[PDB]
Parts: structure tokens; C-alpha cells; sequence
RNA sequence: GGACCAAGGAGUCUAACGUCUAUGCGAGUGUUUGGGUGUAAAACCCAUACGCGUAGGUUGGGGCCUCGCAAGAGGUGCACAAUCGACCGAUCCUGAUGUCUUCGGAUGGAUUUGAGUAAGAGCAUAGCUGUUGGGACCC
RNA sequence: GUUUGACCUCAAAUCAGGUAGGAGUACCCGCUGAAAAGCGGAGGAAAAGAAACCAACCGGGAUUGCCUUAGUAACGGCGAGUGAAGCGGCAAAAGCUCAAAUUUGAAAUCUGGUACCUUCGGUGCCCGAGUUGUAAUUUGGAGAGGGCAACUUUGGGGCCGUUCCUUGUCUAUGUUCCUUGGAACAGGACGUCAUAGAGGGUGAGAAUCCCGUGUGGCGAGGAGUGCGGUUCUUUGUAAAGUGCCUUCGAAGAGUCGAGUUGUUUUGCAGCUCUAAGUGGGUGGUAAAUUCCAUCUAAAGCUAA
């Protein structure tokens, strides 16, 4: 009835990313390649900008934060490979 | 279409029930050590109840373990949580409490 | 008893195997300790009878209305008009000691501490970084917890 | 709830919604060619009050159709129609007018800067949210038993301070 | 509609509202989901909740008192009724003191309003009955 | 090397050992389904069940069932009527296991065969299974590695009781006189027992004639770890727990979700599409480029 500070419980999902996972991810991405529309989703950036882009991904999938995230992790392959 | 004709007998074979765990129970209590635990629903807030467990928090607080605690009869919930001052240290009287009335056989 | 089982065992030459059970479910024998078993009483109940021991039969709040049993006179408001033995004996049996056993040393491993007691003596800096007969390479404290419980068990 | 809003803009308004009612039952029992042009009736005056004006013409610009319509090239007769009761617009849909389309009791809650975001500009004080009618019900009922509670304990005093002294001119004061 | 005769054979039960009556308690009332108890489907006791309810005048006038031998006279007046009130809520105007330029309701009106205030009556059980529904008097 | 052998796959065995079906089906669980029937699958219960919960509070805390919520919310030609749930009180209460990082200083794991033994098994030996991962340890409430300080703890048998079941046996008092009657168990007179006057039989209403009934007693054969004594052993650097310090600290994807179709009154199913990791689910909240709450889905078991 005056206060009592409980200790907050986060689960472990919710703590962080570790190295070792993103690793996992990272090392699966260029192993797997690119899906088609993955294919197409690249291509469809190079000519017709993120705008038609990220419409585009958000008809494949079903939300729209999903295909922002789609479309940045695309330009973060772009990113990785062709200065790189 | 059902009728409790059984209403009378139940409640005997219930108290038979409780007879008959009682004799495999013979020292203990039937119930385990529950919490005193205020209630939600401001229609029901100035209400204290019997709570399901108490915490592993109270319990250390106790001055014992939650898994040495079950074996004392104590019952332990883990997903509630201790948030009200007054709650925890009215429960945690009522755990020393029940240390001090109790005798354990090695 | 319209079935045709039940009437065909009832018309059979076998006979009911028939078993009576309603007389003994209402007695229980306790079977767990001889105290109680000696203080039970089956008359009472579960309830009276872990009263008249002294032991909580329920712990909390019970439904209903227990027995006040009248023993004691109540008499009214004016409103101010105008001028525990059985308890003592379980309860030295839990206070009695049990014949406890010391936990000893294994004859290899204790074998094993007196070569560390030859060869190093009492030094512990020097046996924890002794390769031969500390091959497991046992934690600084851990030797001396076992050294002193050898000492104690054997040569002061 | 519903907001419409200009997305690179600031009008933005936040609407409550009551009464609905559908195409299914009879209430319609007409259609309609989906694409004709609207005709809008607002059946209150929408000019004094300026936020009830921001209303009206932001409603205009929403419900206004351009030709890019298809099935466009027919009116089907059809009117929508707009009037404040209370402070409530009721909105019909008509295609000598029959009632073919669902039915609306709307309900102003907010108007807000921006395109979604931006700051709190004007608010109607005559909308309460149900949820705080419900909490309204349910703080009556936490009332009523505090209430309830107080008085049966005034009612144990008194059935304890109720109770009358013997005479004592009496076979029980007197043994 | 019928040869006769015997037996069988047709408004039962239950649920929900409703009146009446009886009973207990009374602004409270209701033990029996359940617990305790027991000579054990009985009886007995009952914790916490829950349910439903609760949260001025005049005229008369039962009586009663006084006086009157009586007849009658005077006084106080139950229930209830009528009137004139009052107040609350509404009703449509007044729109002040203030006033963020549209906020505000102060005061004074007006009719009706309402199982309204102006000093409770209900809860529970039983019985008889009204309406409805379950096959619902039977075929 | 045209040879030989590892595997891997697929066959065959009158090879060894097991198992499925059918009946019944009151209750349970799935599927189908009219104006219920049917199908499939179990058990003494089944199902469900340890929050991707409910809430908005001074928060609660697996599931199940009862009373109340309540004929309310909600739905419905808002017609016919349909018809919940939170909380509260009670009964009953119980919690656990995987899947993620190495044991790498030794696959430590198990089926099977055989030889013995104290046999719902044990030991030995040998084939196999298994690294495309069987054991130990860890399931968030964390946990792990160490280190420190201490403490604290030990397991397995036997036997005899007890407990439980199935039985067996023993344990009161009139057959006293008279009448009637074919027959006294009827009527009258005088009695005895009783923790036994329940019931039945005996030629009519039998406490006392018999069986029982009531109270206790003595057995017998099993079940069994429930505990209670004795008795034999169990240690091997074995296993575990608590506080402090240090270093780390990995989890359910054709899933979530989206659209559509059917179905149900929101789920479910099909088809198409199809994710994230300070992630995700869900709900209130706003003085608003909001804050806060609450759980961890897509693996499993669990008495009452």
C-alpha cells in the first residue's frame, strides 16, 4: 500500500542478439544465395528504386514492416557487394 | 437433464477421501502452507485471500530454499510476483510462523 | 438386472463373486507412524483427533462452523442500562539425534594425500603445482580440506 | 475508431463509431453501380463551427471523387447524407430516395496536428470512451460493496448492542 | 355410440414471471455450492462470499379524550383522499457576475412532469391459483 | 587390380522374440452428418493441464468441477429468441521433461544371444545399435565453468512385524406352565439375555428354537514398500546442496503472419504467398515522433 520494487524479469529472448548467431545467420545468407523473388527484389531495386521496391516485397509478404526490413537487408547485400 | 441425488453421499465419500489421505498423511496437514494474498478487481481489492505460492524471492527472504520448501509443505508459486510491501511481510510472519510450529523427523 | 449378463450369472452354477467392502472403507488404520497409530482412536475424527493431539489438522481458514463444544459459559451484554503429550513425545523423537556416521576417506585417495604429506610436507603453493600425484590438479583448499580431514581421521 | 488524415499534412482527425448496420438485412434491399459519382447532403449548418467546418471540408476531400472512377459513366443517383443530431452525425446512404447502403451514428472524438503524430490542437469534452463507462459501472459496484460490507458490520454492533438486560425480578437473575 | 360383463383407462410433472393467503425475521432477509458433525441420503452447527431489498397548510376522517342524563358540543386526529404549497429532475424563455470570442449560468418566469423528496418494507418458505413453454388431459 | 574389400540400398528366410485386428461400448475423444444415425479410437475414467494466461486492480497465477457472475454482456428479418466470460466462494491441489553451445583426457549409452546367479531381474562374455549422437549435466524460476569460504548430506539390500487384499473359525439368553389350534411361532402366567428386540427359516405375529445379529478373539494364504524395528553390507578423491567472487551465458519456420475459399460464430481446414531476433504475442494508455503492462507460441508428460 506504499510501494515495493518487484525485480523485473526479461526473458532471454528479449535480451540481445549474441555473436555467435549472428554469425550463424550471416554465414547462412551467402550460403543459401537468394530465393527468385529475391533475384527479382535486387534487380527491382537496381532499375525501379525502393519506392516500387519495397511495394513490391510488401505483395510477396503480407505487412509492411516486414518488407522494410526486407528491402534494407537487400541493400545490405548491394551494400556488401558491390563496393565490396 | 441431471438431479445432485448423490449430494449427501458425495460429501461422505469425500470426507472419506479426506479421512483416507489423512492416514497416509498422518503427522502432516492435508493442505500445503499457502500465501495470504490480497485480491484484484476493485470491487475485491480490500479483500485478502488464500494465494497459490508463494514466491522464490519470499522464500529466500524465509531464510530456506523453494525446492528444500516443498518438501516442508510450503507451496511455492513461481510466475506470481511480490509487488505490495504489507503482502510480502505479512507472508513472510506467516513462513516464520510455520518454522516455528513445526518438528521434521530425520 | 435386466441385462443378459447379469442374468445369466444370475441363472449360472458359478455363484456372484461377491466381495464386501461398504463396512471396512469407513475405518482406516494410519500406517505411518506407531505414536499416532497409538493415540488414533477411530471414534472421534480425523478432526477431533488431531485436535485433541495438538496438531493443525487443516492449516487455513476452514468453510463451515467448528465445534465451540460449550465449554464455557456465555452470558449476556448488559449494554450499561440506568442504575501436547504426544506433541513432547514426537517432538523428542524428532529432537533425538540419529546414530550418524562420520563421512570417511577412501584408502586410495588418502594413500594419495599421504604422499603429498611426504612429499611436500604441510606447503600448499608447492603441491598445487606439483605435476606427479596431482594429476587431477585439485583446487588450492580443496587439498587442504582433504589434508585436514585425513589429519583429523589419521596422524594428528 | 477510424482517422482520416493527409498524409504529408497537418489535418488530422480521430472519429467514434456507433450503430452500424449492413447491406445483409432489408434495410438496403437495393444496390447500386459501385463507381457512380457521390452527391453529399450536409443536413447541418458545418460553417460556425470552425472545427466542424475542417470536418466537412476534410470530408470533401475524402468522399469527393475524381473520373478516374470506373463505372463512372453512370449515376446510379447516389447520395450520401451527413447530419449532427446532438453533436453525433448520422450518415445515410440513398440512390425520391430508398435507403441502399449502411447505416452510421458517428461520433467526433479529437483533431490533431499532423500527419499522425503532431500535437493536440482541439478535443470535443462531450465524448466519453466506453471504457470509462465500464469503469464508471464498475467503480458504482465497488462502491456498493464497501457499502454493502460496512453495513453488515454496523449490523453485527448492532445486533451485539441490541441485546436487553434482564429484570431483576427474574427466576434466571435470581439463580 | 353402443351384444354383454370384469379389470385397466384420460388436467400429471417441471421451469419462468403474477395475485392471494399463511408462517419466520425485519431494513434487512435468505443454513443445506460447500465445511464441521452424526445414532448417517435424516437431524445438528456454520466461515467467507453471493442473491434481492433498504439507504408544510386546509378540509375531512377510524377512533380516543373532555363536557353533556342522554341527544349532541368541543379538542386531538390512524389509514386514505382533495386542495393550496414547497423542493428536486425535466420543460422553454431571462442570459447577470464574469467573459480567452465563444465560454458561462446568476436571477426571475412558465406549464405539466414523476409508483420523485417531505421518515422505509422487504426477504425467505409453504399452500391455492393466473399467463407462457416444455408431449402438457387422452386418442 | 579383369582381383579383393568397405560401405550404402534392396530383397529373402517354416530364423529368433514380440505386436495389430474382434467383441462390448453407459461415460470419454476425434471425423462425418441429416430430417440423431454413422465411423474411428481409448481408459477406469478419458479429455484438459503447468500461461505467447487473465487483468488494469492495493493485481491475480496449471488444469478440472460446483455455486455465483446471469438470463447479464454480446448476438439475432435486435423477430422467434439465442446466449457467454473475468472476478468471488468452494472442492481438489503437484509439478515436471526435451530440443540450443564438446566428455573429447578416451560412447562414458542400450537391444539381443550365451554362461551362471538370490529371476517383473542381476553379473560376466560376445554380437550388434549408435558419432547422420546413445549417456551425465542444463529447460529461464535460468544455467554452466571455475575459485573461495565453509558447512550439510549420502546408497543398497535382507528378515520380522505393521499396512492392504482374499479367506477360515470362535464368541449371549425359555423351547418354563395353562388355554385354543392339525400344527404354537397365538393368548395368559412366570422368567433370562442384550454393545445382540436387523433379517430370515422352522406346520400361524419367535429377542430368548435355529441361522444369524452385536461385541470382541484366534487363525490361513497372498500383495506390498507405505513405515517400524532388527540384520547384512555399503568410498570412490563418489554425488549433491547453500552463500560470495570471477568468466560466460545457445533455443521449437512452410511456422508466425497475409489474402482467398469453405465451415463455424471467432477459430478451424484447403489453396496461394510467406517472416523477425534488444525478437515475437497480447491488452490498455495518451497532456501524444506516447509510455506502461503482461507472457514466451510454433516439442512432451502429469495424480486428485
Amino acid at each position: 500500500v506504499t510501494s515495493m520494487t518487484p525485480a523485473p524479469k526479461i526473458s532471454y529472448k528479449k535480451g540481445a542478439a549474441s555473436n555467435r548467431t549472428k554469425f550463424v545467420r550471416s554465414l547462412v545468407r551467402e550460403i543459401a544465395g537468394l530465393s527468385p523473388y529475391e533475384r527479382r527484389l535486387i534487380d527491382l531495386i537496381r532499375n525501379s528504386g525502393e519506392k516500387r521496391a519495397r511495394k513490391v516485397a510488401k505483395k510477396r509478404l503480407g505487412s509492411f514492416t516486414r518488407a522494410k526490413a526486407k528491402v534494407e537487408e537487400m541493400n545490405n547485400i548491394i551494400a556488401a557487394s558491390r563496393r565490396h | 437433464v441431471k438431479v445432485h441425488f448423490d449430494q449427501a453421499g458425495k460429501k461422505v465419500s469425500r470426507r472419506n477421501a479426506r479421512a483416507t489421505r489423512a492416514a497416509k498423511i498422518a503427522p502432516r496437514p492435508l493442505d500445503l502452507l499457502r500465501p495470504v494474498v490480497r485480491a484484484p478487481t476493485v470491487k475485491y481489492n480490500r479483500k485478502v485471500r488464500a494465494g497459490r505460492g508463494f514466491t522464490l524471492a519470499e522464500v529466500k527472504a524465509a531464510g530456506l530454499t523453494a525446492a528444500y520448501a516443498r518438501t516442508i509443505g510450503i507451496a511455492v508459486d513461481h510466475r506470481r510476483q511480490n509487488r505490495n510491501q504489507e503482502i510480502f511481510d505479512a507472508n513472510v510472519q506467516r513462513l516464520k510462523e510455520y518454522q516455528s510450529k513445526i518438528i521434521v523427523f530425520p | 438386472m435386466t441385462s443378459v449378463r447379469k442374468r445369466k450369472m444370475n441363472r449360472s452354477s458359478v455363484g456372484k463373486a461377491t466381495r464386501r467392502n461398504k463396512d471396512k472403507q469407513r475405518k482406516i488404520n494410519i500406517q505411518s507412524n506407531p505414536i499416532i497409530a497409538a493415540n488414533w482412536d477411530y471414534s472421534l475424527t480425523m478432526a477431533q483427533n488431531y485436535k485433541k493431539l495438538g496438531l493443525r489438522a487443516k492449516l487455513q481458514t476452514p468453510a463451515g462452523g467448528k465445534e465451540a463444544d460449550l465449554s464455557k459459559v456465555v452470558k449476556r451484554i448488559p449494554l450499561t442500562k440506568p442504575v501436547t503429550e504426544v506433541v513432547k513425545k514426537l517432538e523428542e523423537l524428532a529432537s533425538r539425534p540419529v546414530i550418524r556416521k562420520e563421512r570417511s576417506q577412501s584408502e586410495r585417495e588418502e594413500e594419495w594425500l599421504e604422499k603429498l604429506y611426504k612429499k611436500h610436507g604441510d606447503d600448499y603453493k608447492k603441491m598445487f603445482f606439483d605435476k606427479k600425484l596431482n594429476i587431477y590438479q585439485q583446487s588450492e583448499g580443496d587439498l587442504k580440506r582433504r589434508l585436514l580431514r585425513w589429519k583429523k581421521r589419521n596422524g594428528i | 475508431y477510424l482517422w482520416l488524415s493527409k498524409p504529408p499534412n497537418g489535418p488530422t482527425i480521430k472519429f467514434y463509431i456507433q450503430n452500424l448496420h449492413t447491406m445483409d438485412e432489408x434495410x438496403x434491399x437495393x444496390x447500386x453501380x459501385x463507381g457512380s459519382r457521390p452527391v453529399l447532403s450536409f443536413d447541418q449548418r458545418f460553417e460556425s463551427s470552425p472545427h466542424y467546418q475542417l470536418i466537412k471540408e476534410l470530408l470533401v476531400h475524402n468522399f469527393g471523387v475524381p473520373p478516374x472512377x470506373x463505372x463512372x459513366x453512370x449515376x446510379x443517383d447516389h447520395v450520401m447524407s451527413f447530419s449532427i443530431v446532438d453533436d453525433k452525425i448520422w450518415v445515410r446512404t440513398y440512390e425520391s430516395l430508398v435507403e441502399i447502403g449502411p447505416r452510421f451514428v458517428m461520433t467526433v472524438i479529437l483533431i490533431l496536428e499532423g500527419s499522425f503524430g503532431g500535437p493536440k490542437i482541439y478535443e470535443n469534452k462531450q465524448y466519453v470512451s466506453p471504457n470509462v463507462v465500464r469503469a464508471q459501472i464498475k467503480q458504482q459496484a465497488a462502491e456498493e460493496a464497501k457499502s454493502r460490507a460496512e453495513a453488515a458490520v454496523e449490523r453485527k454492533i448492532k445486533r451485539r448492542e441490541n441485546v436487553l438486560a434482564a429484570d431483576p425480578l427474574s427466576n434466571d437473575a435470581l439463580f
